[PDB]
RNA sequence: UUCCGUUAACGAACGAGACCUCAGCCUGCUAACUAGCUAUGCGGAGCCCUCCGCAGCUAGCUUCUUAGAGGGACUAUCGCCGUUUAGGCGACGGAAGUUUGAGGCAAUAACAGGUCUGUGAUGCCCUUAGAUGUUCUGGGCCGCACGCGCGCUACACUGAUGUAUUCAACGAGUAUAUAGCCUUGGCCGACAGGCCCGGGUAAUCUUGGAAUUUCAUCGUGAUGGGGAUAGAUCAUUGCAAUUGGUCUUCAACGAGGAAUGCCUAGUAAGCGCGAGUCAUCACUCGCGUUGACUACGUCCCUGCCCUUUGUACACACCG
């Protein structure tokens, strides 16, 4: 009778919701989409020309799954392996200004809001949109 | 190609103890009892293949 | 010749993976085709993008030859410098250096 | 040094069409090693197959017939 | 019928809470059919694919898994669902059905009803690994 | 029956054309045949315990080499699934049968040690066959266009002319000369 | 304020400092440990000595009470410090340790001094005793010489509560002599003699 | 290995020597009698003693042995 | 009125357990509800150090390890009766802290 | 006199017991060298368990 | 040298065992607002049902986490073997049939083994005032044509690279001076980094805690494996330059001769995390994750132990 974010797998969900943001045509884009690397440990910036919308869909699902995460939390979850050459590999974070910016746009779309608990929370309209797009799968 | 069933194990023998000397009887002729050696792990009641059925052996090799 | 433009321009000095990426996508050039397909109508565009970084909105830090001794852009032996004369990095060369 | 072709002519274009029903196995690696073509062009040929549908899909291998 | 069953493997525990209904199966609030990786998915459909859906067609299952690794969590749920389905009949239906499903599960694999006790032992000093030591250079 | 390999392969068709290697291979369709070759069971505890282990488990566990591949049984069983699909789709038969035929045609019979020649244990026979097949696939896969599944499939069918059969040939030649 | 971990470490190192300070001042009296307790508004620190009539001198005890109050910045009228007599001089390891040190320093032969200490510990009622003296006694070469008797366990958990050990470095005329004294304690269920628990190898039987 | 320390051998011999009247064949009865007829600190030492006593009752129920006396 | 929390910190299990049972039973004497005792997770301090004063010889490290045990008691009562109950004697090794809860 | 900034480093921290400038343990504010600290481990309360 | 027995020995001391710590099982008990489970009530979306969050000073409970008292295993039963002992092998059961695993402690006798540069432990010799200490300034230990020793990173397609699922434990964390520690959150900054709101002297706050896994560009080329080495550049730490960001540079390296080291089960091997080191900079000690091949035998080599035997050795065959 209804398929919900739980009922549909994350991969096809995030790709469909990235397409949803693609033809939505409301949220803005920065001037540095291709040039900037999403993380300093990364060498090649994301080869996908529309990487920004895929990333924004990843945020749209993440805030639905868990709430109260700040800029540092998203900087942490998008980290990974940093190989320092002949030195042993280690952990590294991701970019912060781009995450701050995309979160600010998502606030401008009303999908999220600031909280007294620290971080962000999903607004009812945004999770409603996620619910019906899950139902359209 | 005379398949033989291991009938008794005579303890590990050899320089390193890698070979294990056993007594076998043929499935085609049960009454014939020979002595041979086998590498690897062998337990009683097993069935073992061979190529030459005329080679003999010695006790506690 | 046959390598993708993503890394075909790695061969020419002064340009690696990063600048190749910054040029193949700032001229609105197709990315999923090899260099052998590329013809003259886009070679001029590629050279225009490469030779004019700052005028093409290259982020200012991206340029490699930054603020020469005085313009952002893409002698040590004579001045008697420890860097020109010399390992300059200050390495424990007790063990290494066995190449000659 | 195996110098496989980077661009395919109409020759390979129709040989692959002819042999794809009769090939009990078609894979990018076998196609590349047999028809003297690059693995990327083997991928493109298998997408042309899916366009024509003369027959799994995985990030590393493709098994179809 | 509401029972608690804990499935433990290494350092992963899957807590299953039973409730009567229409046989809905959910893990961590997500469907059992969306077990990732999908290729180890058949490892967690063993009780359903062996006992059969007719056994659990009238009681749902909701499991939450914590700790361990991915494979450890998969084994934890693998044994937790089994324990919960034994408790299905042991406390709420009868003895014979529970006994026979337990025997069938045991004859399929011992781990389904017995928790494997293998744990990581502490690492000893004077060496790299827990049991391995350094390279000995006499001169 | 109700138990099939990946819900796809039926075990109740595969036999062994020998009465010396029956119990060491878990291919009988009454027990010891599983859904997939990944299980967290202990088989090194007691002697001859690995005989009860499924053959597919042995094949998928012997591929985690070299040192850059161990601890990655997931890739091992995925590759075995890929090569299994290749074998079944090409040969139009039960891939279990091809696996059993390759193992039963890739086991050496006699060696020579101490130098005197003498026979080989059946458990050591199947173990050596599996090790030889995995090492041959690794040799054919290193620095080549081929992926793991393709060379594994080719070596499996060719052993049912091949690396493993030639290794067994030279081992038996060394054995039979002493 | 101060976290629990830092406070616990501070009291541990403070007790060690107190032990070291008191053991290097009561050489004429045989310092034999200290008991420290924290009652509401009071910090009691009772010193032990084999000879107590000389610790009192009780003004000197009040000076040593002010010692911890003002050296460690402790609050006034919250710290108390008195002296106490040993229950058993012989059964105490350090007591006989510095007793042997004093005996050898006075001019007695070391052998006779350890025989006397060895007789005294059995006078106390020890299960067994061991005295080890290492260093140069008369010759340039150093030697290790031991006198042991009675029950003398050497391994296991019971070694750290069924024995009492003491080690000292007596500065002699020609160098430093190392002395070690080990005393086994019997099972006293009350606990006044030694441990309150029996040995694993000691089993008692009720007659039928 | 599974061989018994002289302490447990000795104590089993003594408890059977002085308390053969009531002590029975089951291991758990043997240990629940041992815990109050004698003072054993280690619980697993007590278990070893009880099992050993059970084994010697198995030995003696067929005939006399060389260990115990009285009557 | 004016709930009171008492914290019992020590290193020895036996002393803490006996004094906790004693204090809880004393609180029960005055017919007072007590939520507990709550056994706070024990905290372990681990330190490793080289035995050899000079690095000569094979490297052997000893591993000192200390345990810190804690209990917490909440009593819904006036603080004065809490002070009366805790005013009784104590055993060595146990530290008592009182706070308004 | 002591003009060099001794706000940190081994020139400012010494073992509380002995006074060495090397082997200083600092975990939990012990502030002592390994030899002296191992000497008084029983005194501090540091006892071996395994 | 654990025991049974044999017995010119009898009766005893150490060592071993016994002991202690941790893990492994408990739907049994103790009891949890600085920890949780369920139902309900409210609000969120598609009455019910799927479903996320918030309360209910008791909705109920401790099955799930914590920590305590306890229990559980003792080889007892089965068969065989052995002597009818000591015990061993294979069985059912059980969480466990190896004293269950892993450790701590660990006898006598020595080494001219190491440490005087850890010690207001110390004897002798030496400096004791153009001081061999003391205080600061600067350098040096970091040298390099060269030999060796322990580890890090690779030789790639089982992979690199780029998207998108996401599962741990150990421990540690403030002087409040605006604020020295852990840092949450907001803002700015491509990244490195900076400002503001603040919490935690702690199960409360940090703590909401990677290889692997769908998808694709590579395509067998010393190539996008590899990044040695260089230059330009920004900022952090530090009183004073160490490290970390960006781009450019892209060396040897295509499984390694004689020799050689570790390891038998959640072990090896692979991947990270914490702590020590610390004004700044990670090898050692622990933690967890994925997870196997073979062996379960032997004294062939390298040793160790015991008995007999030979000796011209006793600094003891390097005699
Ligand atoms: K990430
Ligand atoms: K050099
Ligand atoms: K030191
Ligand atoms: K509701
Ligand atoms: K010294
Ligand atoms: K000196
Ligand atoms: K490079
Ligand atoms: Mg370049
Ligand atoms: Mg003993
Ligand atoms: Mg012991
Ligand atoms: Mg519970
Ligand atoms: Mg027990
Ligand atoms: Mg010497
Ligand atoms: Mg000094
Ligand atoms: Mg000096
Ligand atoms: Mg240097
Ligand atoms: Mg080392
Ligand atoms: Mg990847
Ligand atoms: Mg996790
Ligand atoms: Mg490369
Ligand atoms: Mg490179
Ligand atoms: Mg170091
Ligand atoms: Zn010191």
């Amino acid at each position: 009778t209804a398929r919900t974010v739980k009922d549909v797998n994350p991969h096809e969900f995030v790709k469909a919701y990235s397409a949803h943001l693609k033809r939505s045509g409301k949220m803005e884009l920065p001037e540095w989409v291709d040039i900037v690397k999403t993380a300093r440990f990364k060498e090649l910036p994301p080869s996908d020309a529309d990487w920004y919308y895929i990333r924004a869909a990843s945020m749209a699902r993440k805030i639905y799954l868990r709430q109260g995460i700040g800029i540092g939390g998203f900087q942490k979850i998008y980290g990974g392996r940093q190989r320092n050459g002949s030195r042993p590999p280690h952990f590294c974070k991701s970019s912060g200004a781009v995450s701050r910016n995309i979160l600010q746009e998502l606030q401008k779309m009303g999908i999220i809001d600031v909280d007294p608990k620290g971080g962000r929370l999903i607004t009812s309209q945004g999770r409603r949109d996620l619910d019906q797009v899950a139902g359209t799968v | 190609v005379k398949l033989a069933v291991v009938v008794k194990v005579m303890g590990r023998t050899g320089s390193r103890g890698q070979v294990t000397q056993v007594r076998v009887k043929f499935l085609d002729d049960q009454n014939r009892l020979i002595m041979r050696n086998v590498k690897g792990p062998v337990r009683e009641g097993d069935i073992l293949t061979l190529l030459e059925s005329e080679r003999e052996a010695r006790r506690l090799r | 010749g046959k390598q993708k433009i993503m890394f075909a321009l790695t061969s020419i000095k002064g340009v690696g993976r990063r600048f190749s990426n910054i040029v193949c996508k700032k001229a609105d050039i197709d990315m999923n085709k090899r260099a052998g397909e590329l013809s003259a109508e886009e070679m001029d565009r590629l050279m225009a993008v490469v030779h004019n970084p700052r005028q093409f909105k290259v982020p200012d830090w991206f340029l490699n030859r930054k603020k020469d001794y005085g313009r952002f852009s893409q002698r040590l032996k004579k001045i008697r410098n420890h860097r020109g004369l010399r390992r300059v990095r200050g390495q424990h060369t007790k063990t290494t250096g066995r190449r000659g | 040094k195996v110098n496989n072709a980077v661009l395919f002519d109409q020759a390979t274009y129709d040989k692959l069409l002819t042999e794809v029903p009769k090939y009990k196995q078609i894979t990018p690696s076998v196609l590349s090693e047999r028809l003297r073509i690059n693995g990327s062009l083997a991928r493109r040929a298998i997408k042309d197959l899916m366009e024509r549908g003369l027959i799994s899909i995985h990030s590393s291998q493709q098994i179809f017939t | 019928g509401t029972v608690q069953c804990f499935g433990r493997k290494k350092t992963a525990v899957a807590v299953a809470y039973c409730k009567p209904g229409r046989g809905l199966i959910k893990v961590n609030g997500a469907p059992i059919e969306l077990i990732r990786p999908e290729m180890l998915r058949l490892k967690a459909f063993e009780p359903i694919l062996l006992a059969g859906r007719s056994r659990f067609k009238d009681i749902d299952m909701r499991i939450r898994v914590r700790g361990g690794g991915k494979t450890s969590q998969i084994y934890s749920i693998r044994q937790a669902i089994a324990k919960s389905l034994v408790a299905y009949y042991q406390k709420y239906v009868d003895e014979a059905a529970k006994k026979e499903v337990k025997e069938i599960f045991a004859r399929y694999d011992r781990t389904l009803l017995v928790a494997d006790p293998r744990r990581c032992e502490p690492k000893k000093f004077g060496g790299r690994g827990a049991r391995a030591r350094f390279q000995k250079s006499y001169r | 029956g109700d138990v099939k390999l990946f819900n796809r392969w039926t075990f109740e068709d595969v036999q062994v054309s020998d009465i010396s290697l029956n119990d060491y291979l878990a291919v009988t369709s009454m027990k010891h045949y599983t859904f997939l070759p990944h299980s967290a069971g202990r088989y090194s505890a007691k002697r001859f315990r690995k005989a009860q282990c499924p053959i597919i488990e042995r094949l998928t566990n012997s591929l985690m080499m070299h040192g850059r591949n161990n601890g990655k049984k997931i890739m091992a069983v995925r590759i075995i699934k890929h090569t299994m699909e290749i074998i079944h789709l090409l040969t139009d038969a039960n891939p279990i049968q091809i696996i059993v035929d390759a193992i039963i045609n890739s086991g050496p019979r006699e060696d020579a040690t101490r130098r005197q020649a003498v026979d080989i244990s059946p458990l050591r026979r199947v173990n050596q066959a599996i090790y030889l097949l995995t090492t041959g696939a690794r040799e054919s896969a290193f620095r080549n266009v081929k992926t793991i599944a393709e060379c594994l499939a080719d070596e499996l069918i060719n052993a049912a002319n091949s690396y493993a059969i030639k290794k067994k040939d030279e081992i038996e030649r060394v054995a039979k000369a002493n | 304020q101060i976290s629990k971990k830092k406070k616990f470490v501070s009291d541990g190192v403070f007790y060690a400092e107190l032990n070291e300070m008191l053991t290097r001042e009561l050489a004429e009296d045989g310092y034999s440990g200290v008991e420290v307790r924290v009652t509401p508004m009071r910090t009691e620190i009772i010193i032990r000595a084999t000879r107590t009539q000389n610790v009192l001198g009780g003004r000197r005890i009040r000076e040593l009470t002010s010692v911890v109050q003002k050296r460690f910045n402790f609050p006034e009228n919250g710290v108390e410090l008195y002296a106490e007599k040993v229950v058993n001089r012989g059964l105490c390891a350090i007591a006989q340790a510095e007793s042997l040190r004093y005996k050898l320093l006075g001019g007695l032969a070391v052998r006779r001094a350890c025989y006397g200490v060895l007789r005294f510990v059995m006078e106390s009622g020890a299960k067994g005793c061991e005295v080890i003296v290492s260093g140069k006694l008369r010759a340039q070469r150093a030697k290790s010489m031991k006198f042991k008797d009675g029950y003398m366990i050497s391994s296991g958990q019971p070694v750290n509560e069924y024995i009492d050990a003491a080690v000292r470095h007596v500065l002699l005329r020609q160098g430093v002599l190392g002395i070690k004294v080990k005393i086994m304690l019997d099972w006293d269920p009350k606990g006044k003699l030694g441990p309150t628990t029996p040995l694993p190898d000691l089993v008692t039987i009720h007659p039928p | 290995g599974r061989v018994r320390t002289k302490t447990v051998k000795k104590t089993s011999r003594q408890v059977i020597e002085k308390y053969y009247s009531r002590m029975t064949l089951d291991f758990h009865t043997n240990k629940k009698v041992l815990e109050e007829v004698s003072i054993l600190q280690s619980k697993r030492l007590r278990n070893k003693v009880a099992g050993f006593t059970t084994h010697l009752m198995r030995r003696i129920q067929r005939g006399p042995v060389r260990g115990i006396s009285l009557k | 009125q004016h709930r009171i929390r008492i914290t019992l910190s020590s290193k020895s299990v036996k002393n803490l357990e006996k004094v906790c049972s004693d204090l809880v039973r004393g609180a029960k004497d005055k017919l007072l509800r007590v939520k507990g005792p709550v056994r706070m997770p024990t905290k372990v301090l681990n330190i490793t150090t080289r035995k050899s004063p000079c690095g000569e010889g094979t490297n052997t490290w000893d591993r000192f390890e200390m345990r810190v045990h804690k209990r917490v008691i909440d009593l819904v009562s006036s603080p004065d009766v809490v002070k009366q109950i805790t005013s009784i004697t104590i055993e060595p090794g146990v530290e008592v802290e009182v706070t308004i809860s | 006199w002591n003009s060099h900034p001794k706000n940190y480093g081994p020139g400012s921290r010494v073992c509380r017991v002995c006074g060495n400038s090397h082997g200083l343990i600092r975990k939990y504010g012990l502030m002592c060298c390994r030899q002296c600290f191992r000497s008084n481990a029983k005194d501090i309360g540091f006892i071996k368990y395994r």
